[PDB]
RNA sequence: GUUGACCUCGGAUCAGGUAGGAGGACCCGCUGAACUUAAGCAUAUCAAUAAGCGGAGGAAAAGAAACCAACAGGGAUUGCCCUAGUAACGGCGAGUGAAGCGGCAACAGCUCAAAUUUGAAAGCUGGCUUCGGCCCGCGUUGUAAUUUGGAGAGGAUGCUU
RNA sequence: AAAGCUCCUUCGACGAGUCGAGUAGUUUGGGAAUGCUGCUCAAAAUGGGAGGUAAAUUUCUUCUAAAGCUAAAUACCGGCC
């Protein structure tokens, strides 16, 4: 409906002799679809990256970290590829980029990016490089435990 | 079961050769199928030559090396030497072969000024009758005596070079020095003992040290 | 022109006397040609998945071994020398960037 | 794009991070169906790659095939004839499994036409495709140029006639000198060849 | 916390569609003999045939080079003549056996993957509609436009369509 | 708006259990292995394939695989005339 409503009135515009994007101004919006993402931030315009936790095949996001860590570009793993689509109007996205922001939350753009860098890269600087975990069922826990606990 | 001097049999008819016999009852019947079709396509095309313009090529192997004949169709380069568009030329009865090469400006230059004549000899009608544009024939010399077999109006003029030339005396060529057989021979040699000779000079180089 | 024929057959530059002429490259021979986005993405990819078992039994022997074996070992694992050899130099590569990084 | 990723990730099956993958996609594709419909494609490259769009009427199917060769079935192994035909162990089925995945497919959505098809994992026992089939019976595939000659008739069971890429292989539909016995059809150049030809004026 | 998304997986005589069988001379594949010849016979031959199985059309198939060549270079496919009973294969026995060039018939060229539209998913199915559009759905894990190596993309430049 | 041409520094993405190698079977005129298939190994980036004798080395030539469509000239008297 947004869209109709600005072409309309471009219409409008055209049609009394005013040039097109004189009653559109430019617009800022959050960055969507993987190709074009990886682009972006390939490109290095992409200021800040989120990356879907459950891409069925991983392949598709398994070097995102990887080429935003080698471009020097912010990146967070963030839980919800429907809440990323749900924010971006589709069923999933699977990844979202952030490149430009206006004037009157920029600061709030920044805060993000340093709050997002010290309070998950940080973290995750040293548990990102160890394997996952091989770790055993119920039983098989508490068989090891037993063990354990009888040798000592 | 050979019995006299005979040349030795060797029929391939040792397999069931009756299953795949194909007689030629259908050769005029066919001829009359095919100038029924040619008539047909003729009057299809029908102010336009039945055929494309095609290039002049000179056979591969060393045998036929000495004749030439129609190609595929003209080269990229040979196009743009005559000034015709690529996308222009196959829609004007030009044939266009896009993986062709001009190694030589002998076939460049031949082919090029083979495309100039038939562009000089082209009439173009206007695609719409009532606004000419300045790429068309402009209604006047729109009428001519036309050709409708490019294969026959641009032939290949002389496939092989004149077997016959007559020069003046005192203009005979002076022979190889020390004769055609031996220059045969030492080129010949020379040609065999290229990499024997080439190995022989670098030991020889490398030797002293 | 590369060469000029010496205008007769059978000999050390043989053929028939063309004026042979030099001819812009056609697209299709680039094809092994090296590309900037190319070399970044098998570059990051090679980051991101690491070694395979063979390429790490070749650099064990590469680094603190012997290069007969490497080459005996590589030529088995990929079939032709050709591609054992440029295997060992790009691990050879792989070593000298990983000990001088 | 993403997509040059992985095909560059693809390459590298013998990985740490590919083996896994294709470990554990290998236990859950054994566990399922011999053949199962797949939501999505598992290789969204190599689908891409071998025509696969994200539209309707394009259908995704993944089929394992029982692995090696080709057993004769004579009973008791015992062929009745010359010595030279004797063979039943070591003898080789001249398509591949691939084409035997695409056949089986194809029976089990006749209403489809195989477009392509793909390895996706491998087994002992089993081979393990996924096969891209079209609706040539949708608008949308209908409406659009750049797909729609699969919908006329010449193009039915195309896997069953050796008209896909597995069967251009195996089929030896290759130009040059080492295809010269199918460069045109194997049968077929036979028949060219074994043909005696009588002109009316010989 | 429940509902609500999305991801898989299902039900329905749900709405709309599609496949089977026939025919099979010719065509595309699979599978596959033995009689016979070798004066016996096992490799071989018959034969990459008959029988068996699957799949199309008015033709099918092939097809715009990861080709041929080695030349002064040819230039998608198919078919005829020739190459040629040749190169070659063969208990080198019986026997088998192509291809390039060359002449002709007919000639036709093309589109996808791999790029960010990112100043606007511009794309498509279904339903309703006076015909202006509306709604749902598909789709960003990528539907349109551009590009296919013969290039192209990016810039200049003046003509032209 | 779209389209072609003339010049240009630069850039110039190009198909993977695929090629290739080994082995086995079959097939071919294809002979230290012509194609096909099974199993095992398993690529690269002026790289790769081919260049009809196996191998190492050095050159050269020629194309650009592992995705796809496409009249005609060709077969056939099975079907209808
Ligand atoms: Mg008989
Ligand atoms: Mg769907
Ligand atoms: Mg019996
Ligand atoms: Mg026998
Ligand atoms: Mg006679
Ligand atoms: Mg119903
Ligand atoms: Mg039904
Ligand atoms: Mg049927
Ligand atoms: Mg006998
Ligand atoms: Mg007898
Ligand atoms: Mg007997
Ligand atoms: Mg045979
Ligand atoms: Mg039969
Ligand atoms: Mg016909
Ligand atoms: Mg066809
Ligand atoms: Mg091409
Ligand atoms: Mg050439
Ligand atoms: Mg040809
Ligand atoms: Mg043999
Ligand atoms: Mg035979
Ligand atoms: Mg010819
Ligand atoms: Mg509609
Ligand atoms: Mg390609
Ligand atoms: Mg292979
Ligand atoms: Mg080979
Ligand atoms: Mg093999
Ligand atoms: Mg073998
Ligand atoms: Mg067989
Ligand atoms: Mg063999
Ligand atoms: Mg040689
Ligand atoms: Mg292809
Ligand atoms: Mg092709
Ligand atoms: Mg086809």
């Amino acid at each position: 409906q947004e869209k109709k409503e600005r072409l309309l009135r471009e219409a409008t515009a055209i049609k009394e002799g005013k040039k097109k994007e004189d009653v559109s101004k430019k617009p800022y919006t959050v960055k969507y679809g993987l190709n074009h993402v990886v682009g972006l931030i390939e490109n290095k315009k992409a200021s800040l990256v989120l990356i879907a936790n459950d891409v069925d095949p991983i392949e598709l996001v398994v070097f995102l970290p990887a080429l935003c860590r080698k471009m020097g570009i912010p990146y967070a793993i963030i839980k919800g590829k429907a809440r990323l689509g749900t924010l971006v109007h589709k069923k999933t996205a699977a990844v979202v980029a952030i490149t430009e922001v206006r004037s009157e939350d920029k600061n709030e753009l920044a805060k993000l990016i340093s709050a997002v860098k010290e309070g998950y890269l940080e973290k995750v600087e040293d548990t990102r490089k160890r394997w996952g975990g091989g770790i055993m069922g119920f039983k098989a826990q508490k068989r090891e435990e037993k063990r354990k606990k009888s040798l000592e | 079961a050979i019995k006299h001097n005979q040349q030795i049999p060797n029929n391939h008819f040792r397999k069931h050769w009756q299953r795949r016999v194909r007689c030629h009852f259908d050769q005029p019947g066919k001829k009359v199928t095919r100038r029924l079709a040619r008539r047909a396509k003729a009057a299809a095309l029908a102010p336009r030559p039945v055929d494309k313009l095609r290039p002049i090529v000179r056979c591969p192997t060393v045998k036929y090396n000495r004749r030439t004949r129609l190609g595929r169709g003209f080269t990229l380069e040979e196009l743009k030497a005559a000034g015709i568009p690529r996308l222009l030329a196959p829609t004007i009865g030009i044939a266009v072969d896009h993986r062709r090469k001009n190694l030589s400006e002998e076939s460049l230059a031949a082919n090029v000024q083979r495309l100039k004549d038939y562009k000089a000899r082209l009439i173009l009608f206007p695609r719409k009758s009532n606004k000419p544009k300045k790429a068309d024939t402009p209604k006047d010399q729109q009428t001519a005596e036309t050709t409708t077999s490019l294969r026959t109006s641009f032939g290949v003029e002389q496939p092989l070079a004149p077997g016959f030339t007559e020069i003046s005396k005192s203009e005979i060529p002076a022979g190889i020095e020390g004769g055609a057989y031996r220059a045969l021979r030492k080129a010949r040699s020379d040609a065999r003992l290229v990499g024997v000779r080439e190995k022989r000079a670098k030991e020889k180089a490398e030797a002293e040290a | 022109a590369p060469v000029e024929r010496t205008g007769l057959i059978r000999g050390l530059n043989k053929g028939h006397k063309t004026t042979r002429r030099v001819l812009k490259e056609r697209p299709s021979r680039r094809k092994g040609a090296q590309s900037k986005r190319t070399q970044f993405v098998r570059s990051l990819i090679r980051e991101v998945a690491g070694l395979a078992p063979y390429e790490r039994r070749v650099i064990e022997l590469l680094r603190n071994g012997k290069d007969k074996r490497a080459r005996k070992f590589s030529k088995k694992k990929l079939g032709t020398f050709g591609r054992a050899k440029r295997k060992c130099e790009e691990l050879q590569r792989i070593i000298a960037e990983s000990r001088r990084a | 794009g993403a997509l040059k990723y992985l095909e560059e990730l693809s390459k590298k099956k013998q990985s740490d991070v590919v083996r896994f993958l294709l470990r554990v996609r290998c236990w859950e594709y054994r566990q399922l169906n011999v053949i199962h419909r797949a939501s999505r494609p598992s290789r969204p490259d190599k689908a891409r790659r071998l025509g696969y769009k994200a539209k309707q009427g394009y259908v995704i199917y993944r089929v394992r095939v029982r692995r090696g060769g080709r057993k004769r079935p004579v009973p008791k192994g015992a062929t009745y004839g010359k010595p030279t035909n004797q063979g039943v162990n070591q003898l080789k089925y001249q398509r591949s499994l691939r084409a035997t995945a695409e056949e089986r497919v194809g029976r089990r959505c006749s209403n489809l036409r195989v477009l392509n098809s793909y390895w996706v994992n491998q087994d002992s026992t089993y081979k393990y495709y996924e096969v891209i089939l079209v609706d040539p019976n949708h608008k949308a595939i209908r409406r659009d140029p750049r797909i729609n000659w699969i919908c006329n008739p010449v193009h039915k069971h195309r896997e069953c006639r050796g008209l896909t890429s597995t069967g251009k292989k195996s089929r030896g539909l290759n130009k040059g000198h080492r295809f010269n016995k199918t460069r045109a059809g194997r049968r077929k150049t036979w028949k060219r060849h074994n043909t005696l030809s009588l002109w009316r004026y010989r």
